[PDB]
């Protein structure tokens, strides 16, 4: 029973972004959007945009959500205290437009 | 710590393996933290592994529609104490299960649990609901008050007022020219 | 009694401003991790070319499995041979249904082998359709290119007919100017 | 491996995703295009402040 | 093929976007201003002109009806069949 | 889409086998092996007239045969049966080259259209300023 | 004058030169990004996921 690999763990996490109940759960925790670690991780996960990494993406709306979440990251500013400013209204956006986004991607499914 | 009255619980491993219907809400609920391990339901489950008064017509309909719950009630009449009974059902997906103490039958109810799409919620107290809403109202009102008082400047020459941040003839032209 | 969703990967703790600022000088100079900045590099593709995700096995270049490899019987295996085999399989399915009705009409106790034959005929039909599926996909890509070409040529035709309408309307105003001259 | 493909990504459906700045603006009539022109040229920008000379020495940049 | 093309072209499937993740072409602005000059000039040809209003300056998306040392009023039309504004 | 209709037709046609077996198992009756033996039935069995029973059997069989006909015709009209993947790629590359060529054809067609555009632009502007100077 | 006005705007309702050059540039940019066999492999990967299986109700 092998140990997990970085490719497989990062693939599962990047694909979980299609589940936007899951990113609602992630972005309703105060220690995640405030941390610049998550900002830098979501900027790092842009290697799934390009092939051969993009071939393994089974749920490409995760890539859509990844680009949408990284749209706020260049407008993010980290301060000396570690508070990632400009990110207080992102959970507002996610909780307001979550049902709408998943309804639109279900319509794209149909 | 997260108190039990404030969380939604589901077991989608149990949903994928067994699947939830009306016949397995009670042992689906038995895996929840809402379930008490010292309950009469679980002890008579271990025992089985080894017209009538005292119920409202809402539970009469459930009993006369589902036979296993009449079997459960008939086995629970032999014992006294804490139990979970299923009170209201909407097919295919809505249930209500109530904590209940029974004495010999004299029944008093306790906290309830509603099931919406295999996602179990504990029925909160209406005090707790309106109290949390009024905490939010009071916090937002206090923030509004403090931010408004930050905009207040006092002068003795006038009343107390707001801090100040740091052509008349054209109609006569119109009426004379027209 | 834990949370519903898994947390983000622990790799998130490595992505700091200092690590990002030391990453490009590291770039100037299933992995053998040598430092903390190796997690800031995207991981390679799987060497086995199989990866696990969501409790299942996936392959980087998936291939259609065979009946023998999955433990069933493949009767028979440039697609005209497959199309005639599909016709033969359809006719055999209809004959096997008729034979099943006969066996049920005289003795419904040897129905098991006839149901098994219908079961293997049907999976053979479905597997032949799945073998033909890449060919139909490539036909769909050809159809996409042909429909793009059709729209392009329709735009050519409408642009040139607008242009020729301009030419002959200018010829009409030239003719009426000659008449009125 | 194979061969590359040249495709028009704006239309994939049989009888947009690449934002062509001329297909979305040139085709539609001018009456509801002028407010978009003014807002893109500036905040609080009026129709008066346009100039062909200004456009001609701005496009050379 | 639709989702394959979207992902292998933009890195994203084509979904509606409400937040940042347009642009009006300035050459199109210049062309529309030239044909708007042509539109006001194609409109004023069909209309009679007052004798003191014969001085009209024809540039910059509009027409400048001027009376010297008195006034200069600038007007634009949207199309052929709509009156001037 | 054509293989999709083929898979749909196979699933529905096997469901037609299932439904035919359902009807012939549930809606049959009782018949005489001999005339001497008694004949009787209950309320729990769907007794039907034998002539319309045979009519429904016949129309179920015609539905099975007709579905087989649609499946056979759909197999015959599956898209692409004689070309191999090499001819598919030899179509793919000429299709992309013709797409590029017709896009270039559009480039010169639009060049001719813009030539006509500025030609009629010059014509109408000369006409309007000439007639304006004449009317002035 | 009005018939050449109508001629002018029915010619002007056609796509422009910079527009068709941008379309040509986009088509040529798809050449470097889009591969036929990678396209077909990724699309047959996404076949069972991105749409409803058209067999169920």
């Amino acid at each position: 029973n092998p140990l997990p690999t970085r490719f497989e763990v990062e693939l599962e996490f990047i694909q979980s972004l299609a589940n936007i109940q899951y990113v609602t759960y992630l972005l309703t925790q105060q220690q995640i959007w405030k941390s610049p670690n998550f900002k830098n991780y979501l900027k790092y996960l842009e290697y799934w945009c390009n092939p051969p990494y993009s071939q393994c993406i089974v749920y490409p709306n995760c890539l859509f959500i990844l680009k949408l979440l990284n749209g706020f990251m260049e407008s993010a500013i980290v301060n000396e205290d570690g508070l990632l400013e400009g990110l207080d209204e992102l959970p507002k956006i996610i909780q307001l437009q979550g049902p709408q986004w998943m309804n639109e991607m279900v319509e794209r499914w149909a | 710590v997260t108190p039990l009255d404030e969380l939604q619980w589901k077991s989608p491993e149990w949903i994928q393996v067994f699947g939830l219907r009306t016949e397995n809400v009670l042992d689906y609920f038995a895996e929840s933290p809402f379930f008490d391990k010292t309950s009469n339901n679980q002890v008579i489950k271990m025992q089985r592994q080894f017209e009538f008064a005292y119920v409202d017509p809402a539970r009469r309909q459930i009993l006369f529609k589902y036979p296993m719950y009449m079997q459960l009630e008939e086995e629970l009449m032999k014992l006294d104490g804490t139990e979970y009974v299923l009170s209201s059902v909407r097919e295919p997906d809505f249930w209500v299960i109530r904590k209940q103490r029974r004495t010999n039958p004299e029944i008093i109810p306790l906290q309830d649990y509603y099931i919406i799409g295999a996602n179990i919620y504990q029925s909160p107290t209406i005090f707790k609901i309106v109290q949390s809403r009024l905490m939010s109202t009071s916090y937002h009102l206090n923030s509004t008050l403090e931010s408004l008082y930050d905009l207040i400047e006092f002068q003795p020459s006038q009343g107390v007022h707001y801090k100040v941040p740091t052509t008349e003839m054209l109609d006569k032209l119109m009426v004379t020219s027209i | 009694v834990s949370s519903l969703y898994p947390p983000p990967p622990p790799y998130v703790k490595f992505f700091t401003q200092s690590n990002l600022e030391k990453l490009p000088k590291y770039k100037e100079k299933e992995e053998e991790i040598t430092c903390a900045l190796d997690y800031l590099i995207p991981p390679p593709m799987p060497k086995n070319q199989q990866y696990r995700a969501f409790g299942s096995i996936w392959q980087v270049k998936d291939q259609l499995p065979d009946l023998e490899s999955m433990g069933l019987t493949q009767l028979y295996k440039n697609y005209q041979y497959k199309i005639q085999e599909l016709r033969k399989l359809l006719k055999s399915l209809l004959l096997n249904y008729l034979e099943l009705i006969g066996v049920l009409s005289i003795n419904p106790d040897m129905y098991e082998r006839k149901v098994e034959n219908i079961r293997t005929i049907l999976v053979n039909i479905h597997h032949l359709l799945n073998e033909y599926r890449p060919h139909q996909s490539r036909e769909s890509l050809i159809m996409l290119l042909e429909e793009q070409l059709e729209y392009k040529r329709g735009e050519i035709r409408e642009i040139e007919q607008v242009c020729k309408q301009v030419h002959d309307k200018l010829t009409s105003i030239q003719d009426t100017l000659r008449t009125g001259s | 491996t194979g061969i590359k493909l040249a495709l028009d990504p704006n239309l994939i459906t049989l009888a947009s995703l690449v934002s062509n700045p001329h297909e979305i603006y040139g085709s539609m009539p001018l009456e509801q295009l002028i407010p978009i022109i003014l807002r893109q040229r500036g905040p609080g920008f009026k129709f008066v402040d346009l100039n062909e000379k200004e456009l001609q020495n701005e496009i050379k940049q | 093929l639709v989702t394959a093309l979207e992902v292998l072209s933009l890195g994203r499937p084509n979904l509606p976007t409400h937040n940042f993740k347009a642009k009006v072409p300035i050459g199109l602005i210049l062309q529309r201003l030239k044909d708007l000059n042509l539109t006001v000039s194609i409109k004023i040809a069909l209309m009679n002109i007052p004798k003191p209003l014969n001085s009209y300056h024809i540039k910059n998306g509009r027409i400048y009806f001027t009376v010297p040392n008195e006034f200069e009023i600038q007007l634009s039309t949207v199309n052929r069949q709509s009156p001037l504004f | 889409d054509r293989l999709t209709q083929l898979q749909i037709c196979l699933d529905q046609m096997t469901e037609q086998f299932c439904a035919t077996l359902n009807y012939i198992d549930k809606n049959h009756g009782f018949e005489r092996l001999t005339v001497n033996e008694p004949q009787m039935s209950d309320k729990h069995a769907t007794v039907v007239p034998p002539e319309e029973f045979s009519n429904t059997i016949d129309e179920l069989s015609t539905d099975i045969i007709l579905k087989t006909r649609q499946i056979n015709k759909l197999i015959d009209s599956l898209p692409g049966v004689d070309v191999s993947a090499e001819e598919q790629l030899r179509k793919i590359d000429m299709l992309q080259k013709k797409l590029v060529e017709v896009e270039d054809e559009k480039i010169e067609a639009i060049k001719k259209k813009e030539k006509l555009l500025r030609h009629v632009d010059s014509l109408i502007e000369d006409f309007v300023d000439g007639i304006a100077n004449s009317k002035k | 004058l009005e018939i050449l006005n109508e001629c002018h705007d029915e010619l002007k309702a056609l796509p422009m030169l910079e527009q068709v050059e941008f379309e040509k540039n986009t088509i040529l940019q798809q050449r470097s990004k889009i591969n036929s066999t990678e396209l077909l492999d990724y699309a047959t990967k996404l076949s069972k996921f991105t749409k409803i299986p058209p067999t169920f109700d």
